[PDB]
């Protein structure tokens, strides 16, 4: 079933490889569990915040 | 709860080996781990002596 690639330093660059990496994000009725941190902020007191 | 196996202790002195201690416990969350998954039935697990 399975055939190799010709992967050389003289192909073009549509036979040159590339890598291909997908983050797919699963949503559910679920706990989430991958979070972006945000951005932080610095603390200020004895102001409206 | 929602998919969250929780897990509350403390540490009380007992009076009678085979019986509880007496008075109000207040017991706090140690591990509460996002998993997704059901239980219906507890076993508790023991150790060989
Ligand atoms: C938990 O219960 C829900 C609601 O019926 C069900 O869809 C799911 O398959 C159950 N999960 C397990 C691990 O039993």
């Amino acid at each position: 079933p399975l055939q190799s690639y010709g992967f050389q330093p003289t192909n073009g660059v549509g036979y040159q490889p590339y890598r291909v990496v997908v983050l797919s994000f699963e949503l559910l009725h679920a706990p989430a569990t991958v979070c972006g941190p945000k951005k932080s902020t610095n603390l200020v007191k004895n102001k409206c915040v | 709860i929602d998919g969250y196996f929780k897990i509350y202790s403390k540490h009380t002195p007992i009076n009678l080996v085979r019986d509880l201690p007496q008075g109000f416990s207040a017991l706090e969350p140690l591990v509460d781990l996002p998993i997704g998954i059901n239980i219906t039935r507890f076993q508790t697990l023991l150790a060989l002596h």
